[PDB]
């Protein structure tokens, strides 16, 4: 059920998007399969212009189905904006449980709209699968007992290696400690706020944003573990699949194995980056509320 | 390469169902689109329907009440069953392979087989019906759609006695191996196929085809000959 495999992103204030994780992995898998299939032979390299154009057509059709939930998604953005801003004239200062109920109800409607369009998304996914497998089935060798692996090598060098270097230049585990330190600082402040104030609207707003940041952190932690596991696996596997020959059936298996590893890595790297953006966009607004409490109001 | 071959009775009585088989070789039925297209003598190409994604079907609404398209994955074949048949169903029947509807081009066509029987559509206006030109002449064939079809337009070439083949896809993209003297232009409702300098090997019938909406529809065709 894709209803339990959707990540929600809020990369900038007033913006919200969703990713159906198995659809993102599935589309990315067939993209690697399509590029590996045309880079296997020198004479098919020119097909990359067609592959690039076809992926854009897939992305445009997929986004069009996603846009059918825009009114429901915009209603969720409105609710979040009201719940996060005490100065919103519509923020009626309702109990934290009532705030959570409204937000969960609006979020449920977005997930229901997404589930309602599953068939539409599936038709697009199945076309991307056909596109990639069509090229894969065309792959050929002069001698099927000595197939070249230059396509696997060229594809890794030109499409994947830059992504591995980018992850290795970052310190994803230190990003996790930095986020945990921010959550702890907000938790210490929140307890101290309750001692001073009774049933203050800022306590409810801070609890609301802090709860959202805890969930974003958990998803970043979940995706970071996949990134760390997959960066090592890809580096170890790529060495076994290049500068050598394979029998065609084994070459085909290696291409599918590599596409599988790349898609799991890419899915989590892409989602971790958007979730990182979301965490810090929420923390800026939360820190603005802290400064308002401490330095604007004396408190 | 993937190859398609039609087979079945060439003569059908009005009391019998027109029943054809397409045997696929060089590749599997799998989740691809398996089409049946027909061409009544002297008339244009008519898309009958397709089986796709390992279980679904889209039929032309003009034939939907009397058509079935099915597969047998163990034999790697697909079938056409057209009932309530009349002399109007006499046509060359083609089976054709298609990979996606996102980019609705037909990439493999069977040679075709003659079978003799004893308003919402996007209308593709192709012109001229026939053309006669000298070697080195510029040739412009037009396709005008009754509705906006964005860039969802393809061109096919049918050389004498050969199967139809993809020439240009998505208005201006050349299929692999097609010479640079061919080009395609247009957008929305107006499209053109241009042969900058006609060569003897270009003698063929050309067809435009839209995939913006179902049913898939084709232009009436343009026969090009040397004068």
């Amino acid at each position: 059920n894709i209803a339990n495999s959707i990540d929600i992103l809020q990369e900038k204030e007033g913006h919200l998007d969703f990713v159906i994780i198995p659809h993102y992995t599935f589309l990315d898998y067939y993209k690697h399969l399509s590029y590996n299939s045309i880079y296997h032979k020198s004479s098919t390299y020119g097909k990359y212009i067609a592959v690039d154009a076809f992926i854009k057509k897939i992305n445009e059709a997929y986004d069009k189905v996603k846009s059918k939930c825009n009114d429901i998604k915009n209603d969720l953005i409105a609710t979040i904006k009201k719940l996060e801003h005490p100065y919103d004239i519509n923020n009626k200062n309702r109990a934290f449980k009532k705030m959570m109920d409204e937000y969960n109800t609006k979020k449920k409607k977005l997930i229901k709209c997404i589930k309602n369009h599953e068939n539409d998304f599936n038709k697009i996914c199945m076309d991307m699968k056909n596109y990639g497998t069509n090229l894969f089935e065309q792959l050929s060798c002069y001698n099927n007992n000595f197939c070249n692996t230059n396509g696997i090598r060229y594809h890794y060098d030109e499409y994947i290696h830059k992504l591995i270097l980018s992850v290795k230049s970052k310190n994803l585990n230190k990003d996790l400690s930095d986020m945990t330190n921010i959550l702890q600082q907000s938790e210490l402040l929140l307890t101290n706020l309750n001692k001073k104030m009774g049933s203050y609207i800022y306590i409810d707003t801070i609890k609301f944003i802090h709860k959202e940041m805890k969930h974003i952190f958990n998803r970043i932690e979940y995706h970071t573990k996949i990134i760390n596991d997959k960066t090592k696996i890809i580096q170890d596997k790529i060495k076994l699949n290049i500068w050598r020959t394979f029998q065609k059936d084994e070459l085909l298996k290696r291409i599918l194995d590599m596409s599988n590893e790349y898609s799991l890595f890419i899915t989590s790297d892409h989602l971790r980056q958007m979730l990182y953006n979301t965490f810090y966009s929420k923390e800026k607004h939360l820190n603005n509320i802290f400064h308002h409490l401490i330095y604007v109001l004396q408190m | 390469q993937v190859q398609l071959q039609e087979s079945g009775p060439g003569l059908v009585k009005p009391s019998e169902t027109l029943s054809l088989t397409c045997t696929v070789s060089g590749g599997p039925i799998s989740s691809y689109y398996w089409n049946w297209i027909r061409q009544p003598p002297g008339k244009g190409l008519e898309w009958i329907g397709h089986f796709y994604h390992s279980g679904s079907t889209n039929y032309n609404p003009s034939l939907k009440s009397r058509v079935t398209i099915s597969v047998d994955t163990s034999k790697n074949q697909f079938y056409l069953n057209l009932s309530s048949v009349t002399a109007a169903d006499s046509a060359v029947y083609f089976c054709a392979r298609q990979v996606t509807m996102i980019q609705g081009l037909i990439d493999s066509w069977g040679q075709g087989m003659l079978v003799t029987v004893s308003g919402s559509d996007i209308q593709m206006t192709q012109s001229p019906s026939s053309l006669s030109a000298s070697v080195g002449d510029r040739v412009t064939i037009t396709c005008q759609a009754s509705q906006d079809i964005n860039n969802s337009l393809n061109w096919y070439q049918q050389k004498p006695g050969k199967a139809l083949k993809l020439l240009i896809y998505d208005v201006s993209n050349l299929e692999t191996g097609v010479p640079s003297r061919f080009s395609g232009e247009g957008s929305g409702t107006d499209f053109s196929l241009i042969i900058s300098s006609l060569q003897p090997e270009d003698i063929a019938t050309y067809y435009c085809q839209q995939y913006e909406a179902l049913p898939l529809t084709f232009g009436g065709g343009t026969k090009v000959e040397i004068k």
